[PDB]
RNA sequence: AUUCCGGUUGAUCCUGCCGGAGGCCACUGCUAUGGGGGUCCGACUAAGCCAUGCGAGUCAAGGGGGCGUCCCUUCUGGGACGCCACCGGCGGACGGCUCAGUAACACGUCGGUAACCUACCCUCGGGAGGGGGAUAACCCCGGGAAACUGGGGCUAAUCCCCCAUAGGCCUGGGGUACUGGAAGGUCCCCAGGCCGAAAGGGAGCCGUAAGGCUCCGCCCGAGGAUGGGCCGGCGGCCGAUUAGGUAGUUGGUGGGGUAACGGCCCACCAAGCCGAAGAUCGGUACGGGCCGUGAGAGCGGGAGCCCGGAGAUGGACACUGAGACACGGGUCCAGGCCCUACGGGGCGCAGCAGGCGCGAAACCUCCGCAAUGCGGGAAACCGCGACGGGGGGACCCCCAGUGCCGUGCCUCUGGCACGGCUUUUCCGGAGUGUAAAAAGCUCCGGGAAUAAGGGCUGGGCAAGGCCGGUGGCAGCCGCCGCGGUAAUACCGGCGGCCCGAGUGGUGGCCACUAUUAUUGGGCCUAAAGCGGCCGUAGCCGGGCCCGUAAGUCCCUGGCGAAAUCCCACGGCUCAACCGUGGG
């Protein structure tokens, strides 16, 4: 990049996160600008492709995906770079079946079988909040979506809230606070997708960020980064988790 | 020669059904493209106008072989998908 | 930097010339009929490599030390090496005729397929020989205990066959 | 294998250096049957010069035309259908190549931006009202040796320009709704100004028409994502036979400029800033992940694969654009070279091949977009010397061959004579394999047939006290030493030893070497204690009690990409290689 954007990508360099063979050619899919980040999430060709097996090479799966064949949140993609992140729904309503992408023990991006009951719901963490124009407030969510609600309601909002959200229609159907003993996911970091109930909450001077606490099934207790724990319900987890 | 099929599987997507398969032959050369087709399709029941064989592999030193084909249920869908030279090479349609 | 290259399995003696060593040497390749020095060689080099994992292990402390102590034991005794009730001390104890008798040709040669080395590794070689279902023309490939018994002639080849002339001199001895 | 062996004397024990014996890299003599895997092959001298071909396009669902084929009525025409260029849109700033410059915030690592920009993409909230204009293509006439280029006629758009409204920016006065560790920020209300949007466009069905119903699209605002700019602390070369350096230099106040902070640049006011803990200047060099070697502590290197930087003959400078001061785009100077009708006009392979030059030193002017990706397109698709596939090569690593058996004879290791057997390898076929081929793999027919060299032979150091030549000559010799007419050492024969598809020669780095010494060396007589003493920085510093918690130790959060290294299991016949896990 001596004079402008890269537009291309080595498999050696490819994100750590992928289940992909890193030796087997020299390059790889650059995914698209959109909902997650590069960290936590991955394009929709390997999905369709490497994953699910529903195609041998990435010409057949383009036919795949311009007839309209995948759904993700509810709404049908056809880029195939477009990418696919935490707490994503992935549907095939002509085999129908769902699935929720998660991150695994070891760091990486897994499909968990979820049923149809389950698929409609979407959780989203607050990742900011903010005044816009007329006085309204938009709330900014952990994969860049936002949403927009009255000054009436500003107390019922905070960051590192949870909202549970209907798609595709995207209208809210629940709100789950943080707090001590509330039901938390770990999507990042040494402790990632461990899970347990908030114990304690410390903070610390100029700017370092906070960490909390957490209490697991069979007692132990362990640390992490605020941002890094996902709450998922109140004393029970409100979808279904590996 | 005698052949074992070992998976058959699905695809909704595509709208074809995968099957792979081993042929067991000590003492033979590897079976022909037509021999393994006609074997197939009769062990199957299946029309054999769209039916391809994908490959047939051979190892060192073993006396099986193993197999790969696809099949259609429509020959619009299998001529839309396919590419050109495995029509060639099975001889469903002629070259130019 | 400098990216990677493949290095030689084997090592070469220190000195090319010390009279015990050669003598030492002379009497294993004419016993075992090997092609060249650098086969055995290759032998010796596995054994040290043993060896050198087990000095490190008994000195070791921690969760992944055991979790290593138990694999090579493990490795050990499937390859035939060691008896299944052996410790890591019994590692120690190894020495190169143990390897050397785990090779193909000396297998085929001890199970009474062939009258002698030569015979078995030409035997192997040229194809007549299959271990577990399956034909390996390689005469260093170092047999597993759980296969061993399943090491016969190939059922394609003239040897299986109980009236050929050949394999009923191989009988008479 | 945490190692020694030869050399100073008539003989001995030391210090000390030289040589031998190991690994890896480059060049090279002689000699070569086969297959597999891999990140190998004009890097060292010349970042020298280059003929020819190719290495970047794409959209007919943005727009008017030309040509052709059919159908209806056709005097006309209207249709469908397919080609071709032009206008218009997006891309050409990535990918590929090389290592000259650079000792620097260039690079590694942890942090910051509340001091900043971002076309393509995602979510939510809104908008699409009214006018005008030219011009390529096409027709007439051309100019010039060519490179190029003139006038007149007519036409369209998702082309261009206005007007409105939304919207943006600056400053002054109030209010306290948001985030945050903290508001020169966001939000609301007045007031003075400046700038200032849009394509309801295109395709298809139901439409008798009216008009819907999808598909792709245009503009504004808030946020994200992606790609970057800028800043700080810390970390990693050699020289004193380089000791003082700096004067927009170091800081302050007021401005300008920038996307943004800043002596970045100005105007004024001061005398600061760096330095024996090495400034300044000179030498050499792209940095890292890593690689070679060694028991380790260490010592040496940083071409090939990945991440960052820089460059496009040398030196300066601009246009367009979201992004460039742009390798296959522009301008000037310097320096080469090419074509002219002599008036002028052009070109720099450090892209893939190929050529010349320089050297000890390095390949085909090949096939394909089938795989992996990128750009364009609603899509089907199209292009790509990237990448994939082969060709030449003692590049690296792994697995094999050059026969085997029985009975006799022999100088009994080996050689010969009889009888038998097998076909990896070799020759000829069928299948599978491949984009198409070639290799490879499974079968069939023939037949021991088609396949061994290089160095050494007195000691170190394994191997001849044999024969013939030469006669201090010729020659050998890493070192010690041989050769003077009875040579185990030179030249040749016959034997023998080592390694073996390889084996020797030259140069470099590590080891050897405790001959650089922290671990771990020496200084009376062998190299080495200043001729003597006083003392500044630095290093080293007596006993007890109380406090602190900087060093130090233990536990736990966030990091130090992938590849490379070690282990088990699984896939190629096993392996080399590749995948899933643990370190
Ligand atoms: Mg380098
Ligand atoms: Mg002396
Ligand atoms: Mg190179
Ligand atoms: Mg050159
Ligand atoms: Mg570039
Ligand atoms: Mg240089
Ligand atoms: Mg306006
Ligand atoms: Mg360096
Ligand atoms: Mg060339
Ligand atoms: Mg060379
Ligand atoms: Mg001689
Ligand atoms: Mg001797
Ligand atoms: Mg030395
Ligand atoms: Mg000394
Ligand atoms: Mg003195
Ligand atoms: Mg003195
Ligand atoms: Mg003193
Ligand atoms: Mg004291
Ligand atoms: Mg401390
Ligand atoms: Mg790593
Ligand atoms: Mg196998
Ligand atoms: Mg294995
Ligand atoms: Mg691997």
């Amino acid at each position: 990049a001596r004079k402008g954007p890269k537009r291309h990508l080595k498999r050696l360099a490819a994100p750590t996160s992928w289940y992909i063979e890193r030796k087997a050619y020299k390059w790889a899919v650059r995914p698209r600008p959109g909902p997650h980040n590069m960290r936590t999430s991955i394009p929709l060709l390997y999905i369709v492709r490497d994953y699910l097996g529903y195609a041998k090479t990435a010409r057949e799966a383009r036919k795949i995906l311009n007839e309209g064949k995948f759904l993700v949140d509810g709404r049908v993609r056809k880029d195939y770079k477009f990418p696919v992140g935490i707490m994503d729904v992935v549907s095939i309503p002509e085999t129908g079946e769902h699935y929720r992408v998660l991150p695994n023990r070891i760091g990486k991006l897994i499909l968990h079988p979820i049923s149809e009951e389950e698929a409609n719901i979407k959780p989203l963490r607050i990742r900011n909040k903010r005044m816009v124009k007329g006085a309204k407030i938009q709330l900014n969510f952990h994969d860049g979506t936002n949403h927009l609600i009255p000054l009436s309601e500003k107390d019922n909002y905070f960051t590192s809230y949870t909202v549970l959200m209907k798609v595709p229609e995207r209208e809210i159907l629940e709100v789950l606070p943080f707090e001590k003993g509330a039901y938390v996911f770990v999507t990042q970091g040494k402790n990632v997708a461990r899970k347990g109930r908030i114990v304690e909450i410390k903070k610390f001077p100029m700017g370092w960020p906070d960490v909390v606490t957490i209490e697991d099934e069979e007692g132990e207790l362990f640390d992490t980064l605020k941002e890094y724990a996902f709450v998922v319900g109140r004393d029970k987890p409100r979808i279904s988790l590996p | 020669m005698e052949i074992k099929i070992t998976e058959v599987k699905e695809n909704k997507l595509i709208g074809r059904k995968e099957i792979y398969f081993e042929i067991y032959h000590p003492g033979e050369p590897t079976p022909s493209r037509k021999d393994v087709k006609g074997k197939l399709v009769a062990m199957l029941d299946l029309n054999p106008e769209t039916t391809v064989i994908q490959y047939i592999r051979s190892y060192f030193g073993s006396y099986k072989s193993k197999g790969y084909a696809k099949y259609y249920y429509d020959k619009d869908r299998m001529l839309y998908i396919e590419p050109e030279y495995i029509l060639i090479r099975d001889g469903i349609i002629e070259k130019k | 930097g400098d990216p990677k290259r493949q290095r030689k399995k084997y090592e070469t003696p220190p000195h090319p010339w010390i009279k015990e060593r050669l003598d030492r040497e002379r009497v294993l390749m004419d016993k075992y009929e090997l092609k060249n020095k650098k086969e055995l060689w290759k032998h010796e080099t596995q054994l040290k490599n043993f060896r050198r994992r087990a000095r490190r292990l008994l000195a070791a402390r921690g969760k992944q030390a055991e979790i290593e102590r138990e694999q090579l034991l493990a490795r050990l005794k499937r390859l035939g090496l060691l008896p299944e009730d052996a410790v890591l001390d019994d590692v120690l104890s190894l020495t190169i005729e143990d390897i050397l008798e785990r090779r193909l040709q000396t297998i085929v040669y001890k199970k009474g397929l062939a009258r002698t080395m030569r015979q078995a590794r030409q035997l192997i070689v040229h194809g007549h020989i299959e271990v577990n279902g399956q034909i390996i023309r390689s005469p260093s490939y170092l047999v597993l205990k759980e296969e061993e018994d399943t090491i016969t002639y190939a059922r394609t080849s003239p040897f299986a066959n109980p009236q050929h002339p050949e394999r009923m001199m191989i009988e008479k001895a």
